[PDB]
Formats: C-alpha cells, structure tokens, sequence
C-alpha cells in the first residue's frame, strides 16, 4: 500500500528525479498527514465576475 | 522584503498633471480620484510568518 | 491540471505599440480587475520564470500549529481547605487573535482537524517537599454528556467519551479529529439568530444572541491531574495547539482591521483608529 | 454588435416585471455563480419542496432613499428586505425552511454636471458591530433585521451608554465596513461601482450562498447589500444638492421546504 | 471593431512610457513614410554605430505652454528640443554624427463648451527670418536653438534697430510661417488640426529627412514644429479664458557615429 | 563522470631523457600553474594508486555540526524584582569562528541548512528546593513578524510562525531549512552598500554600513521556558549546532590569517603578525 | 520508492558488493540527508586560466 512521490528539488549537493515514501497507518482519513499535493485555479470568479466576457485590448465599456 | 529596507527598495510611485482638470460653467471644479492597487499574474509569495497587524495584549 | 508548486508564466519579449488596442484603459465601475501585465503598458525582455505559488497555497498557508488556548489544573495537598483544580475548557478558536484572524479572511471553511497538546507544571510554594511524576487525563465531552463536577467523580470514566491519557515529561500529546460540523462546512460568521421572536410570545422567550449558532456548536475539554493529592502542592498547564489539515475554504473576507472584541465582529471604542499620520505627497 | 447591441444597454424581464436601462457598467454574476434549484445530490428535507416560480420570482421595488453630501451609507438584508413583498414574504412565513437567489437591480441617475461614486457591494454573511461596549453580540432581532426601508452607516462610533435599558441596536461604522475590516477592502466581494459620469445603475446576480443546502429564512440572512459613497455627491454649485436611490430586487430560483401554519414574528 | 475599437482612442507604447487617448483624430505619418535605422546601400560613416534603442526611443514629455486668446503661436526645432533629455541628448552630444525619426504627441483638452483650432504643423529644414533690415542669415546660433522652452510667433514684424549691438535673433511673423511663406499654405506640410470640439491632440510619426544618409545633429536640425492658432481660443464669455498645450515627443529607430570626447556647447 | 572517491591516477614506469622538451622550464608570469608530475623531472616506477579525495569533497569538509552560539535563558522565583529571562539570537554563523573560517575559504556558497539544538540546565542557589522537567520554546521570527517582549505575551501564539517545543532530557532538538536567500547564493562577502549617498539629499540620510546589505538577513531565534516560574531559580543554556547540507561553493578565496574583528573584513591593532621567527638557511 | 546503493568498502572481514538502502520519509528536499555521491573535477578553470592552452613539454612563453 506504500504511495511513492516526487519533490520538487531546491539547493541540489555536488552528488534524474529525487523520490520519498508515504504509508498510511490509520483508517480514518483524519489521521492522516496534509499531502501538500494542492491545484492551483484561475481568479477569475473574483477578478472578473461579469456576465460578458470582457476583452482587455478593447474598451471594457462599450 | 515585506519590511522597510534600503537594499531590497522598490522605488517611486508618483502621480501628476501632463496638462490640466478642465471644466466648463455650472460645473464643479474639483473632484475625487480614487485609486487601486492589485498583483499581476507574475506574482508570488514566500516563507510564511506571523504578522504585526494584529495582537492581543493580555 | 495546474499544480500549487509550478513555475508562475513566462515573461514574454514585446515591442512599440501604434494601435487602436487600449489595454490600459478601462472602468472598474463593471466590477472586474483589469488582467493586464507589464508587457501591455511597457516593452519588456523575455524571461523564464522559476518562481512558484506553493507556500501561498490553502493548505500551505495553514499548515501550522498554532496556540488557541492555556488549561490550568492542580494537584493540591490532601488537607487544603480549597478544591482539587480541574479545568473546563469550551473548544473554540475565538480564546486567542493569530489563527482567528487567518480563518476569518473567509467566510466558510472545512477541515480535519489536529490537536497537539504542551504540558508544563512546576511549584508554587516555597517548600521543598517533591512530587512523583504527574499523569494528566484529557476528557473530550461532547454536548449533552455528563459534564465533570469534581477531579474525581463518576464522569471520568470516560466509558463513551474520548480521554487521552498524558504522562508529563513524553512527547507531546496528539490526536486526529474529522470534520465533524452539523452543517456542510463550518460557518465563521452566521448573519443570523438561533430563536425567532414570536408576537403571540413572551418577549423574553424568544430572545436569542445576535450571530450565534448552536448555544454549544462542539462541546468542552475537561482536563485533570490523575494522581492523588500530595503533600506539596504542583501547579500544571495545559498548552493547545490548533492546526487545520485536508482544508478547503469559501467566500473571502477582508481580515480584522481593529482589535478583537469578543466571539462576535463588535468593534470597541478606542481601538477604531488603525492607520497612521502619512501625507499624500510624501515617500 | 455592428447590428446595434451594447453593454451599456439591458433588459431585464422576471414573471410580469420588466427592467430597462440606457446607461449601465454592464453585470455582475457573483462569484461566477448563476442562482439554481437544490439538487437531488446536495438536498436535505425529504418533503416535496414549493415552488412559488413567478408568483415569488419578479422584480419588487423598495422603498426609495435620498442620497446627499451628509449621507454616509445605506444597508439591507435578505431575506429580510423582502419579508413583507406580496407571494414571496407569504411563502418565505409559511414554510420552516426556504433557500433563494436574486437579482439585484440599483438605480442611481443624475446629470452629465453631477459628481460623485457609490460603491454597491454584496456581502455573504454580513454580520454587523453592535451600539453597547460592556456588552456583545447583543443586537436585537427588531433592530437587526429593519425590513424593506434597510439601515444606515454611520461616519462615527458612539457607544449605547444606557446599561439599564439598552438599544440593543448596531452601530456599523463606514470606513470599518460596519464590522471592523477596511472599506478599502470590500471589494474582494461580488461588487459594482454607480460612478455618476458613466453609470445610471448596478446589477448584481447573486446565487444562494451557505455552510446548508436549505436554512431557515426568518431566523438567518444569507446575503448583506452595502451602498456606501466612495466618492461623496456633488453638483454644479449648488451646496445642499440631492438625488435618488431607488433599489429594486427580484428573488430567483427560489423553493422551499417545511410547510405548516403562519410565521407570526414579533418584528417591534 | 464591432468589438469596439476606434479611430478617435488609441494607445502608444515606446520603450518604458506609453501615451493613451480617447479623443484623438486618427494619426499621420509623413510622406507616409515610417521611421527607419540607417540601409548598408545608403549608409555613409564606415564605423559600427551606437543604437541606444528603448534608452532613447522612448517619450519625453518638454515644458508645458499656455494657450490664450493672445497667442500668436509656438515653434520647436528638432533634435534642439530633445538636447537635454536624458540619454538621447547624451548620445547626440557624444557623436560626430547623428539621425533620427520621431514620434511627436501634441496634447491639449479643454470642454465641450471651449471653442478654438490648433495647426499643428511638421516642417522640413525649417529655416527662420532674422530681425535685422540692415543684414541678413545673420541669427546667432544660442538664439536660433532654444532647446526644450523652443520659441514663439509675432502678429507682427519689428526689425532690430540697435546696429552696434544686435540681438541676432529671428523674428517669425504668423501669417507668413516665419519665413516669407503664406501661411494658407503651410498644409501641403504634413500636419493636423486640434480642433477643441473634435480633438484633444494630434499625432505626427516623423521620418528621418534630409539632403544626406546621416549629418551633425548639433550644427544642424532636420524638422521643425510650428504650432499656430488656426481659429483663436474662446470660451463661454470670459473675456481671457486660458488652456495649457503639452508637446510630448519621443525619437524613434535613432542612430549614431564618430564617438569621441563630449560636445560641450555655447548655448549662452 | 569522475566520482569524489574514485582513486587518483596511477603513477607510471618513466625512464632517461636527453630531449628538446622542457616540462621543468616555465613562466608563471602568464598567471597558470604547471601540471608537473613526478614522472616529468625523475626516473620512475609503475605504482597502481589506490588513494581518494573522497573526504576532501565540499560535502564532506562540511558534513559537520558546528557550534555557532550559546543562548541563555532562565525561570525565576514569581517573587524576585527582575523579568524572567528570556533568549533573542540574531541568525549568524559569525558570532563564532571555526565554521566562519572555513566557509569564508569561498566568495558565495549555496545550501540547506540543518539546526541541532543541545539544551542544559542547571541550579544557580546554594538553595535546596526542586523543579519539575522544563519544556523549552524556540520560536523562529522572520524579519517583519513581531518580535516577542515578555517570555508570555500574545507572540508566542506562533501562529505563522515555525515553533519548535523541546523537552528535557530527550535527545538534542534538530530541524531543516531550505536555502531561503534572497539571491541565487549566499554572499561570505559584499564589496558595496545598502544604500546610495545621493548629493541633493542630507548626509546622514544616505548613510550606511560597508559591507553590509540586508539590515536583517534572516530574522531571529527567540527561545523561552514554557514553565510558570518556579520558587527555587533554574538557569538554563541552549547551545545552537550549523551544518551545511547539499552544500554549492564559488570563487575561492585565501583563508582568514589574522583574528576576527567583528561581522566584516575588519583587523585590529595587535594582531597583525600570524607567522613566527624562522631562519632563512635553517631546516 | 527504496534508494539502493554501494559501499565502497574499506577494512573487509575473513568473512562481491556490498549495499546500504535508503528512504526518503520527509516531502521537502531539505529534509534530506547528504548523498555523498559527488563528483570531482578538474583544476583548469583555476590553475591554467589562460586564454591560450599551454603545453607541459614546450615553452610556456614563445
Ligand atoms: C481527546 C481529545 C478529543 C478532541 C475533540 C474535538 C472535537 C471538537 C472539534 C470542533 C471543531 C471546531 C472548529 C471551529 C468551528 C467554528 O468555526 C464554528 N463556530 C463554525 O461552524
Ligand atoms: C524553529 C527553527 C527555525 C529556524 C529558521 C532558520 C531560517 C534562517 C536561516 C538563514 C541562513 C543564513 C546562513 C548564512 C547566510 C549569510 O552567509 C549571509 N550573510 C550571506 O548571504
């Protein structure tokens, strides 16, 4: 049941993908540590939530 | 930095008039600009801590 | 498909402009944010970018345990006209400012949550008896149970109840809790009363408080010193630690601009003055 | 559209109502969400629901205010504004449980020679700052929910001094939001700015928003709408100028659950 | 543009400063010829040349002037006007041997109650009559360049009387261009007209023109601007109203060669 | 290809020479080094090298835990006058100087870092009375974050903040960090200053220290007991251990021959005269 | 996700390659311990940093 993954390598010594190992030993998913593994999503509802999809090389008014 | 500090200094933001606020009669001769700032999708943050715009003395 | 951790977009290489395109031009009066870049308004070189949003990321900004309340028990000499000291804590995130403020930059939140407990004792008479290592029982009572009366009575049996059991001088005590909200995701603000006042009904009756949910949302930690009264007296606290995992969060907030004044956004007087003297045309 | 079609110019039309505006910011969908029925997936009270549809989901208009240089912003609730607005407020009393979204449609016009900017924004949970200092959380349910003729800010804090019988009434500051964040910020909330020179109006679509799938409407207000002037009312030359601000609302897919006898509250 | 776009707006971008405008009267390109860096067909100096780029080919923006129901007109001489901006005058001053386009932005508002018409004009090898009746050519170089403040027209022409000790300076008569030519005619010169009820400016992209490939930017200057009132300013009924005219100008695709010691001029 | 132990070139059988190739001869006027060996100016054997520069690797000259301070800090009776004690130590590796010596043999250097804390404690009064087990708290602030006044107040929250709560008695604390600067390396050396004495402006405006470039590189370690004070007094020393891992090293540089005189290059009068007596002709 | 690798043997007992495993447990590189497998390079950039290449056997200066 052992979840292998990739680190995203910083500062690399004077010494190809570096791996760590993962294993859950509880049943409850609680228990469980913070994957950090986390999506990334467009700002959009926020920074231009208006009904007409608006065009920045054009008037936003017209 | 997220602190005042001379050698990671950003530089000046200033605002002025390239000619002038004209306006005609019956009109009034001054008004309100306001302004907003905000991040451009090249911007990013780093090393988390805790900050000084809030405490709780007691 | 977009990771947390990947690189943030490449600046791309731009030249003169003579157009009919006005990017910087525009009216926020529409609502939206002008998604303009510096290649729009100036011409800029090209550059890859390295640089990653992951430490700003929910979780990541999170991702820390932090203080949200100090538990004070005691264990007394056996004569002491004074009770035995247990303490009774109400679960809440509201007792402390720092981690309050950062839930509160949204207005709904979810989470698994992971409790980890610091505990410290130490002397308070200027005696010089001692004392056998302490054994500390945290009780997790739950509304509607037997909330304890006495360091010691029937309740701390814990038959159904969850109690952890800490022996001082060990690793810090931990445990896991799951998102256990009554409702789909936790409300850090409820526009809203748990009563409704009724015309045809005593005034008085159908009196609630402004902003407050259910009068015990998550129930008390009732905390004790196991051991039997000792001769010396040793003063014991209890340090809880609050951190927030497998989160997800809704609706954003302007954070607390003034200082906290109790459970609810009421503002104080005296405090409603944040900002400082800086002039408008001055560095 | 070369054919004619513009941003600045909209028709609205809900059941028997319909709205029209020359001069509008075009409109905004809050948070990108356009109000829906409860699915079957996220739904909680097994009762077959009601569904009032046009009877509830139209445009009803509230009581106009008067904006001018002392103003210093207005607010409202909803549900609560709604509460006494024909089918709606019937429906909304007579059932335990009711979720709705809306459409909020606010009309400000004046003239190419008037200035000024108000800033309308809608606030999920806006939970308000109460009058008292020895006291919290203490706020009324009367004083808290004001009905169709809303609340108002005040550009300063002054304390319920009388501990032996209280206000119990809020005392939402401007520049604090009413609930001790800066104005400046409100904007991360689904908002549109009425700026005089180059709009009549806002309209903003607001979905149903909160930690439940369907709540109890007399006892909690899902929504708060703010209208606070950014920049102040100003005209010609004239030194006590005025105008006003009608603000018009129509609920939308809209249904509720629960139904039993009448909710009589006790709103004095 | 169906989509929006429009003759009337636009937006200029050289190196780190961009012009914007929403009342503009389209743009010219004189001789419709786009300014261009030195052919190896045509080029003359055999050293590799100094090409400053976004340093220099960018906006600078000269000292404001002010427009009045008085003014006879405004005249500027390039590259004189731009000697003391920032890296491009530095470059100019550095080399023997100079050449360079530009992109000149004359900017002045006013309101739709404002009356009056700027000719704004582009002339090739601009040469000046004198103030003297009793000898001629004879306008001293400190006077005949007066840098970014440029000079002015007169309504009428006053010869310089004092023989012993002349002024030696140009005195530019407004009807006749300042150089014996009817004014009328000044349009078969690459130009625009700021007409207050059509425009707030106007847009002239300059090529490199002369009788040779490259020549002496500081003994000699290429274009000159001359800024006349067409139609005198005029507003509701104040008997001296007054609007600022701002001329702002940025060198384009410019080059330079023969590098040596720095060129340290009598401008006095 | 060539691996840090792989052993060094075998030396080969070389025999007479009477030629017009001159190996011996040179001129280090040119600014190199000549790639003499053995076998160039004497009649050698064949020797089969089994020798390794493998302990002699940047790693591995630095695959160790070095001191870079001592913190103090205390728990005193509630009785005595003087505030509880306290640590704040400002993040360096020059407050000492064996680790500074050897990472100075280079201009810029890159690394994670790895913090081992050793904590001891003991009784400072000819007293009798005991103490219970004392839980430390090291608490790392960033430049910007609020500094801690009290070994109580609100900052010790920690938040945001990375906390590490250290128990006595068990094995010696331990932590990793990144390389968090701000540049692409880290810089032993910066031949400049923070800021630009502009003429137009007062001069002890653009004043600033030589060699000195962020007024606060990397923030600060502020360490406390956790424990209410304790009528008998207990000091305690928390001794900080550096080393450099996944280590990077730049432009290398002649090693520090005369005693540290604070943060930067600076000598002192006194101390200038390293090398001893030794004659000329004398073995 | 298992790291296995070779020892390079020093003192052998009267007792062929011998290997030691490895296993990452933490998700950032930092976290990790040193490798030691580093590579080694040659002088030149320091003791010959001359722009044209010299030969041992013939004169440095001609
Ligand atoms: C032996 C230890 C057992 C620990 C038991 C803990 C269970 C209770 C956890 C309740 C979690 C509350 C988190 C904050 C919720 C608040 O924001 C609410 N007012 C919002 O809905
Ligand atoms: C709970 C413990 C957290 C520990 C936090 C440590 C983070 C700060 C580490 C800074 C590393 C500094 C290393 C030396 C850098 C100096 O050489 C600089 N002057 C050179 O750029």
């Amino acid at each position: 049941g052992a979840q292998v993954s990739s680190q995203k390598v910083g500062a690399h010594e004077n010494s190809s993908t570096i791996n760590y190992t993962t294993i859950n030993y509880y049943r409850d998913s609680a228990s469980n540590a913070a994957s950090k593994q986390d999506f990334s999503q467009d700002p959009s509802k926020f920074t231009e939530p208006i009904k007409d999809v608006l065009i920045k090389t054009a008037p936003m008014l017209n | 930095q997220t602190i005042d500090d001379s050698f990671t200094e950003g530089g000046y933001i200033s605002v002025f008039y390239q000619t002038r606020i004209v306006v005609p009669l019956s009109t009034p001769r001054e008004m309100d600009i306001l302004g907003f700032v905000s991040a451009c999708n090249d911007f990013s943050v780093r090393l988390l801590r805790d900050t000084t715009h809030i405490e709780q003395k007691a | 498909a977009a990771t947390s951790r990947d690189a943030l977009p490449n600046t791309e290489a731009s030249g003169p402009t003579h157009s009919k395109e006005i990017p910087a031009l525009t009216a926020v009066e529409t609502g939206a944010t002008n998604p303009l870049v510096p290649s729009d308004t100036v011409q800029t070189r090209h550059v890859v970018q390295h640089r990653s949003r992951s430490e700003s990321s929910i979780e990541s900004f999170f991702a820390r345990g932090a203080c949200v309340t100090i538990m004070t028990v005691d264990n007394p000499a056996s004569t002491t006209n004074k009770d035995k000291l247990f303490a009774v804590w109400k679960i809440t995130y509201k007792d402390t400012v720092q981690l309050r403020r950062k839930l509160e930059f949204f207005t709904y939140s979810r989470f698994d949550m992971e409790l980890t407990f610091v505990v410290t004792a130490n002397f308070t008479e200027t005696n010089n008896g001692h004392a056998l290592n302490q054994v500390y029982q945290i009780m997790y009572v739950p509304p509607g149970a037997p909330v304890p009366e006495k360091w010691d009575d029937y309740t701390w049996q814990t038959s159904s109840n969850p109690s952890i059991f800490y022996t001082y001088g060990t690793a810090p005590a931990r445990i896991s809790v799951p998102y256990v909200g009554i409702s789909n995701a936790y409300s850090h603000f409820y526009d809203g009363f748990s009563k409704v006042p009724l015309k045809d009904q005593s005034a008085a009756l159908g009196d609630s408080l402004y902003g407050a949910a259910s009068l015990n949302d998550f129930g008390i930690l009732a905390v004790r010193v196991v051991n039997d009264h000792n001769p010396t007296k040793v003063t014991s606290k209890i340090r809880v630690y609050l951190k927030p995992k497998h989160i997800r969060v809704w609706c954003p907030r302007p954070p607390r601009a003034v200082a906290y004044y109790g459970p609810g956004v009421d503002y104080k007087d005296g405090t409603l003055t944040p900002l400082s003297t800086k002039d408008l045309t001055t560095y | 559209e070369a054919c004619g079609y513009s941003d600045r110019v909209l028709q609205l039309t809900l059941g028997n109502s319909t709205i029209t505006t020359q001069e509008a910011a075009n409109s905004v969908v809050a948070y990108g969400r356009w109000p829906e029925y409860l699915r079957d997936s996220e739904a909680n009270p097994v009762d077959q629901p009601t569904e009032p549809d046009v009877a509830a989901c139209r445009f009803y208009t509230l009581d106009t205010v008067s904006w001018t240089k002392e103003s210093r912003g207005w607010w409202w609730k909803l549900p609560d504004a709604l509460r006494d607005m024909g089918l709606f407020g019937q429906n909304m009393y007579y059932h335990y449980l009711g979720r709705s979204g809306y459409t909020v449609h606010v009309q400000c016009n004046a003239s190419k020679f008037h200035q000024g900017a108000l800033g309308v924004f809608a606030v999920p949970e806006m939970c308000l700052a109460g009058d008292s200092n020895t006291t919290t959380m203490h706020t009324s349910y009367q004083n808290a929910n004001p009905g169709e003729k809303g609340g108002t800010f005040t550009g300063t804090f002054t304390p319920d001094n009388n501990q032996t019988s209280p206000a119990r009434r809020f005392c939402p500051v401007d520049y604090l939001l009413g609930n001790g964040t800066l104005l400046g910020n409100a904007f991360v909330f689904p908002h549109q700015i009425i700026n005089l020179r180059t709009n009549n109006c806002a309209t903003l679509v607001l979905p149903y928003v909160n930690s439940l799938s369907i709540d109890s409407m007399v006892k909690h207000n899902n929504w708060g709408i703010a209208i606070l002037p950014l920049a102040p009312l100003n005209f010609a030359s004239e030194s006590s100028p005025e105008i006003p601000i009608t603000l018009t609302i129509a609920p939308m897919c809209c249904e509720f659950n629960g139904l039993r006898n009448i909710t009589l509250p006790r709103l004095q």
